[PDB]
């Protein structure tokens, strides 16, 4: 049976910042339900942020504020650089 | 008459447990709020009722902090909270 | 000979468990004396019991093992403490203490 | 600014908890804790208006930062 | 590239954060620039606490992490620890102390 | 650290750095009892981990 | 009409469509609302009850937010259901700890 | 002005069906209506939750049964559990 | 059928150890089971909502998902166990 | 001394302490009162119990620092309401 893993692609961020490093099955577990908890969590701020401005389709900026919120001070600076700069090279395409 | 010490201060507690009144007065706290706000967005202005929103749950916030540092020192056999007092609790909420 | 008494605990049982000395262990009537087992085994005759106290909490968890029961022998000026007791189980042992004519303090 | 928050006040506080005598350096320590809770309330609050795209904190957006912090408030908002 | 993880550069799959936010109704209609930015942070987040691991894991040579260096990353740094402080890391252990 | 490992340096103390426990009580004893039963077990190199466990996984691929 | 048919006082239709907005999901069963609509008329009645004792207590005859906080901390549920929440003028139980007290 | 909605008028109409005599302050109703909203965001929340977990997209009332079995202090989901399958019994019966 | 002790199937060394983790240095004789209570009144909470989970589901067995989702709800996620 | 180690092993090992099987049936004691034909899966059984472990892993810690503040090196049951309260 299909299963919706984050594993492969989680995998191929270990060895990019990491190459020799290696996991074990049940880390590989913990990043799988750490992604699916964190995506939950900042997609879930978005919902509710998308009603409370009364907007009905969630956007690149309902998820920086998410993240802006949910995540502390210094991951909140650097991974809404990250985001913006992912969005740019996207949009730049 | 000369009340012996600790009588008026227990008079106080029946006091103000009865009273459901702010216990911090409105503008020093909204000049603090405003202090604290600078940083975060200078120049912003505030909703009077949010301003009595945060007045509110900063007062819930600290009459249970001090429940639980009158816990505190009641549990270290000593009547006068401390500060210690007041760190063990919060290291304990975490 | 000592028969075992024919009164009946919760739940059809014989015996009530309890904590002594840091250790569980189980209390059953007779008709001259109670025995706690069974660590120390103590024997607490009728006759030299001067009396008995309860002791009680107010809260939602006293249904659950939570009353005390303290008796007095003054031929050895010994006082033990019964903790963890229910609301069944205190009500059982009062009335077998009632019917057994033993003077209860309160 | 924080020290507008004095010490009759910070008795005040206490006896609604219950405490009955009060250390000195309780004033001083209790300021530094409401500074604390102080921002991190705010700071949600004024990240919720960027968002809204007003200038003024509303107490709507107060309840909203009050509910992530957990520390749940009722009546001032809808 | 023809693939929008590719089109963006991003590892974690744009598409498929995509169907997913589609799929969850977040929202009546997600817009195409959230997924995106969505999985960049999750790039970001992943790739942080991987750092974190690895180098424990080199503190206690052996090349794998195992989840005690995760928990370790985790407890020790205070930023993350913030992130997941609510959180319990299985088989994690506690921090010396 | 660094500036503890200069300062032992400077005094000429072999210095040792590890992570296991056992007392100090039953080795002040033992040592009490012969000074050089301790040396003769080893030395301070027994506090060097040589085999304690091994641990590993099956594979991790999809 | 519907609230009518169900017998209930909070409303179907509205309850209704506001689960249809809300987006928990492509599709909101029919008797969805009427079963929401009838625990949430539930709990409301329990809240005023519980309320209204209080302020009956106080002696009063409209319910202000201090016999709102006083109902719900007293009731051991009602406690554990608003734990978290804060009632806004609410106020503290009167509690006072044994050793205080002379 | 805009039109806004709360639910006032309902948890007016249940204090008098429970409390004839008493009123309610604008101040307590506006807490008694966040109350209901929170209440009513909770349920719904992991209602929705259950049906995505169990993929089932109707949001069926054996949903919201779980979700107020799960939410409340089980003393009060008795209760409303049983009131609301009167209610769908009742709105069977009726067309 | 019926169990009985399991609870004190905890073992005074195991509460003893379990403190020691903790950072306890001395351990009065009372803790024992009084943790032994904490424990309890925590697993019937977690334990009934994950069952609730599963009669929703309409399954007979309770799945380290729905165990997951009931910690979730107390507030104590954990990782590593299903997803 | 052995007592001031014995802080300290325990603390760095993954081990689960509480052993598995008296686990495992109290588990499903605590489910007979809910719902009897429960089959659990084990991966649920140990998913109960490490959060079990880490639970009262921070209530002793809790206990210590109480201990701590009342100049008592041991703990002693007040320690453990005391933290359960502050908790909450």
């Amino acid at each position: 049976t299909r299963k919706e893993s984050y594993a492969i692609y989680v995998y191929k961020v270990l060895k990019q910042v990491h190459p020799d490093t290696g996991i074990s099955s049940k880390a590989m577990s913990i990043m799988n339900s750490f992604v699916n908890d964190v995506f939950e969590r900042i997609a879930g701020e978005a919902s509710r942020l998308a009603h409370y401005n009364k907007r009905s389709t969630i956007t690149s900026r309902e998820i920086q504020t998410a993240v802006r919120l949910l995540l502390p001070g210094e991951l909140a600076k650097h991974a809404v650089s990250e985001g913006t700069k992912a969005v740019t090279k996207y949009t730049s395409a | 008459h000369r009340y012996r010490p600790g009588t008026v201060a227990l008079r106080e507690i029946r006091r103000y447990q009865k009273s459901t009144e702010l216990l911090i007065r409105k503008l020093p706290f909204q000049r603090l709020v405003r202090e604290i706000a600078q940083d975060f967005k200078t120049d912003l202005r505030f909703q009077s009722s949010a301003v009595m929103a945060l007045q509110e749950a900063s007062e819930a916030y600290l009459v249970a902090l001090f429940e639980d540092t009158n816990l505190c020192a009641i549990h270290a056999k000593r009547v006068t909270i401390m500060p210690k007092d007041i760190q063990l609790a919060r290291r304990i909420r975490g | 000979v000592i028969v075992p008494g024919e009164y009946k605990s919760k739940y059809d049982q014989c015996a009530v468990s309890c904590s002594f000395k840091a250790n569980e262990g189980y209390l059953y009537p007779l008709d001259n004396a109670f025995f706690f087992l069974t660590k120390p085994t103590l024997y607490i005759p009728f006759s030299d019991v001067s009396m008995v106290n309860i002791s009680r909490a107010g809260q939602t968890s006293t249904s659950s093992r939570t009353f005390d029961l303290e008796v007095v022998l003054r031929s050895n000026r010994g006082s033990t403490t019964f903790a963890n007791i229910s609301k069944e189980e205190q009500q059982l042992l009062e009335q077998f203490l009632k019917s057994k004519n033993l003077r209860v303090k309160n | 600014n924080i020290q507008g928050i004095t010490k009759p006040a910070i008795r005040r506080l206490a006896r609604r908890g219950g405490v009955k005598r009060i250390s000195g350096l309780i004033y001083e320590e209790t300021r530094g804790v409401l500074k604390v809770f102080l921002e991190n309330v705010i700071r949600d609050a004024v990240t919720y208006t960027e968002h809204a795209k007003r200038k003024t904190v509303t107490a709507m957006d107060v309840v909203y930062a009050l509910k992530r912090q957990g520390r749940t408030l009722y009546g001032f908002g809808g | 590239a023809k693939t929008r993880s590719s089109r963006a550069g991003l590892q974690f799959p744009v598409g498929r954060v995509h169907r997913l936010l589609r799929k969850g109704n977040y929202a009546e209609r997600v817009g195409a620039g959230a997924p995106v930015y969505l999985a960049a942070v999750l790039e970001y987040l992943t790739a942080e606490i991987l750092e974190l691991a690895g180098n424990a894991a080199r503190d206690n040579k052996k090349t794998r992490i195992i989840p005690r260096h995760l928990q370790l990353a985790v407890r020790n740094d205070e930023e993350l620890n913030k992130l997941l402080g609510r959180v319990t890391i299985a088989q994690g252990g506690v921090l010396p102390n | 650290l660094d500036f503890l490992k200069q300062w032992l340096t400077d005094m000429d103390i072999p210095y040792t750095v590890s992570t296991i426990n056992l007392n100090w009580a039953t080795i002040m004893k033992s040592l009490q009892d012969d000074p050089y039963q301790f040396f003769l077990d080893g030395g301070w190199n027994f506090l060097a981990t040589g085999s304690d466990d091994e641990a590993s996984d099956e594979s991790e691929e999809e």
